[PDB]
């Protein structure tokens, strides 16, 4: 039975991790604190790598991660679980000021850009997906994340799944990945670093979490339509993200660790994910456990109202997945 | 899967127009972007233009040296493409090839990545001189050499076969001489056994399409 | 012209030669669409390398493509006689210029043996004579190397008027062919005991003679 009310004594829930989830978590925290002023909630954008690492070491109560735990993670830190809180998405942004269209790209073309074989933006491999679009002769500058990052995980899973014989063989996927050292490639800290680094040099391309899409658009960055496995090219919106998640709704396992990248739905956006709370089985005392249960349960019910999720372009957990999340939350004890 | 044959080459006056045609006898014409590449006598390859497949809008691109003068069209219903050449200049004199690509990057209809398939080429001569058909004369004969003399024609090319092409072994058709009059002359000579000379008919078939000259000449000893 | 190749390249049989092809970041160094074509005299080009280093099916492994920076190179190992050809490099050059070519490279294989010309001299035909014209035809074939001088004689004397001789051209067997024409009036033809075509090749003369 999940606690839906926190303790009434003073409790601090410390969070850090995913910058994709941070803007949403910085709305949740204050709203829950307003209803329960004894519960102090601190948050911070540091990357899904730091979120997993700090939740496992116990320096925070909640690690935020766009990546589920590996079997190697779960074998290193038992008690640790990944609790789905919401459904997010990732876009590919690019800095081509003379280009008004939403360029179509797919995993094989993007893999060749991050591998350095496609070096110029009017390469026929890009232009062929965009007939009737005038592309410049601008050098491609592929940006990757410098910190351990859930966004890296999702983007490299999309490259691996759509290019299994190439990118899937090497360098594969992970929260950290050895990106090919193509001339000019740069690394940035956080989604914020990817936005500003992309916006700084024309020709940049970057993988960026959908909670930064508004900022990316404000800075003049283009937003790609990505190809799915059915051959269709899509922007991430409420409906394309929903369509992608819907087939995985019944396949989500009890521990909720599942990749929803590159689904078979023909209208599905190919880079979607669960936003996870990385938390341990055991908290320091009865009050913290109850209170952590109540915040997490609030986050997947009140915190999933469109009034929250629409601000960051997230989609709510489907009803069967909320059940799975509550199942994991209810195990948090002391 | 691709078998290209150009036609329409020949003599055109400077400033006038000429349209070439390229046909694919295969079944994949609609599947690839069709290119023209030319080569002036003794010189290098120069890309002329291409036209994309209809899946990519059927649009065209041209070399700077011919843009505004040349237009490429395609008719998929007849597996044919066209090269329309306006305001021709003497520097446009060249053998014109049509070329096709195999499938590459699932987009050979948008960009002909490489030229796997070539036609035989068709020679276009831009000049103010008038066409002139040749005179054809027999060149009467262990082995024996007999031949045909193809005298005073303009422009190139001339084709010579022997016995409607049933005889190819021992055929030597020499490159033409361009004489000071501006007319060409050429000789084709076939080597045959001396035994053959009294029992085997030797006919040379000469074709000069620019002047619609077609001549057959029997060569006897 | 847009990519620069060395005009001429040579190597001995069995050895290697490399043909360079220098472009820019806008073509050779800007994409991976570099290709090489081989063209024998009077034949259509044939794709030998594509995607910088790949060979079409059929092309042997002794043809190797590579690239360093804005310069691609074709390497031909185990040179044979039939490698004598022109070689052209090519590359995508952006969405304005599209396709560019190198100027082309003529490959010479070094070791080939001297070959004396075969000479065939035909007199004017009765039909050309009845047309009030006369042409003597000297056909020169199967010599190597590809340089010949042609002198005509009218009986005992040199002529050098009404003579038109072609450039040498490469045959399909890597030898060379040439032709020479001596145009006369029938009166001139009949007025000499004989006419001779003399073909000098590397200091050795082959002569054929005809009489009216």
């Amino acid at each position: 039975t999940v606690a839906t009310t926190p303790a009434s004594s003073p409790v601090t829930l410390a969070e850090t991790g995913s910058t994709l989830l941070y803007p949403l978590f910085n709305l949740w925290g204050p709203a829950f604190h307003e209803r329960y002023p004894n519960v102090t909630i601190t948050a911070q954008g540091t990357g899904s790598g730091a979120g997993i690492a700090q939740a496992a070491a116990g320096t925070v109560n909640i690690g935020a991660s766009d990546a589920y735990l590996s079997e190697g993670d779960m074998a290193a830190h038992k008690g640790l679980m990944n609790i789905a809180l919401a459904i997010s998405a990732q876009q590919v942004n690019y800095n081509l000021p003379g280009v008004s269209e939403h360029l179509k790209l797919n995993g094989k073309v993007l893999a060749a850009m991050y591998q350095g074989t496609i070096k110029t933006w009017d390469d026929p491999q890009i232009a062929a997906l965009n007939p009737g679009v005038n592309l410049p002769g601008t050098a491609v500058v592929p940006l990757h994340r410098s910190d351990g990052s859930g966004d890296t995980f999702l983007f490299t899973q999309y490259l691996s799944k759509q290019d299994p014989e190439g990118w899937g063989k090497s360098p594969g996927f992970g929260t950290t990945v050895d990106f090919p050292a193509v001339p000019g490639a740069l690394g940035e800290n956080g989604n914020g670093g990817m936005v500003t680094g992309c916006a700084e040099t024309p020709g940049c391309v970057a993988y960026i979490g959908i909670s930064f899409l508004d900022q990316a658009s404000q800075r003049g960055l283009g937003e790609a339509q990505l190809g799915n496995s059915s051959g269709n090219f899509l922007l991430p919106d409420a409906q394309s993200i929903q369509a992608a998640a819907a087939g995985f709704a019944s396949k989500t396992p009890a521990n909720q660790a599942i990749s929803m990248i590159d689904g078979p739905a023909p209208d599905g956006y190919p880079i979607i994910n669960y936003e996870y709370a990385i938390v341990n089985n055991r908290q320091k005392d009865a009050a913290t456990a109850q209170t952590l249960q109540a915040f997490l349960h609030w986050a997947i019910t009140d915190g999933n109202k469109a009034s929250f999720l629409d601000q960051v372009h997230f989609q709510p957990l489907p009803p069967a997945v909320v059940k799975l999340s509550d199942a994991l939350i209810a195990t948090i004890s002391s | 899967e691709v078998q290209l044959v150009e036609s329409g080459g020949g003599l055109v006056q400077p400033g006038r127009s000429l349209r070439l045609s390229c046909t694919d006898s295969g079944f994949t014409f609609s599947e690839y972007a069709l290119s023209w590449v030319r080569q002036a006598p003794g010189k290098g390859l120069e890309w002329v233009g291409f036209i994309r497949s209809k899946a990519y809008g059927g649009t065209t691109e041209y070399a700077a040296s011919v843009k505004g003068r040349f237009t490429i069209s395609r008719d998929d219903s007849k597996s044919v493409a066209y090269l329309q050449m306006n305001s021709l200049k003497t520097e446009d004199t060249a053998v014109y090839f049509c070329t096709g690509p195999r499938p590459y990057y699932d987009s050979s209809g948008y960009y002909p990545y490489y030229f796997d398939y070539w036609g035989q080429g068709t020679l276009v001569t831009v000049s103010s001189a008038s066409t002139k058909g040749p005179s054809v004369f027999p060149l009467a004969p262990g082995t024996a050499a007999l031949g045909c003399l193809v005298k005073d024609y303009f422009p190139e090319p001339v084709t010579v076969s022997w016995n409607s092409g049933a005889l190819t072994s021992g055929v030597h058709t020499f490159p033409a001489v361009l004489q000071s009059s501006g007319l060409y002359s050429l000789s084709s000579v076939v080597t045959v056994p001396s035994s053959s000379l009294g029992t085997q008919t030797y006919i040379c078939n000469v074709n000069h399409k620019p002047s619609n000259t077609k001549v057959d000449k029997r060569v006897e000893p | 012209s847009a990519l620069t190749q060395p005009r001429s390249v040579s190597g001995s049989p069995g050895q290697s030669v490399t043909i360079s092809c220098t472009g820019s970041r806008s073509d050779v160094g800007g994409y991976d669409y570099v290709s090489w074509y081989q063209q024998h005299p009077g034949r259509v080009p044939k794709l030998m390398i594509y995607d910088v280093t790949k060979r079409p099916s059929g092309v042997p492994d002794r043809f190797s493509g590579s690239r360093s920076g804005n310069t691609a190179s074709l390497t031909i190992s185990g040179l044979q006689a039939d490698d004598e050809a022109d070689y052209y490099c090519s590359s995508f050059a952006g969405s304005s210029t599209y396709v560019v070519f190198g100027g082309g490279t003529t490959l010479t294989v070094l070791g080939q043996p001297k070959a004396a010309p075969s000479v065939t001299l035909f007199p004017p035909s009765s039909e050309e004579l009845q047309a009030n014209k006369a042409t003597l035809v000297c056909l020169i074939s199967d010599f190597y190397p590809g340089a010949v001088t042609v002198a005509w004689k009218a009986d005992s004397s040199p002529v050098k008027a009404g003579v038109e001789t072609t450039t040498p051209s490469k045959q399909s067997n890597n030898k060379y062919a040439a032709s020479s024409y001596l145009s006369l009036t029938p009166e001139q033809w009949k007025s000499h005991r004989s006419y001779s075509c003399q073909v000098t090749h590397e200091g050795s003369t082959v002569e054929k003679t005809v009489a009216p």
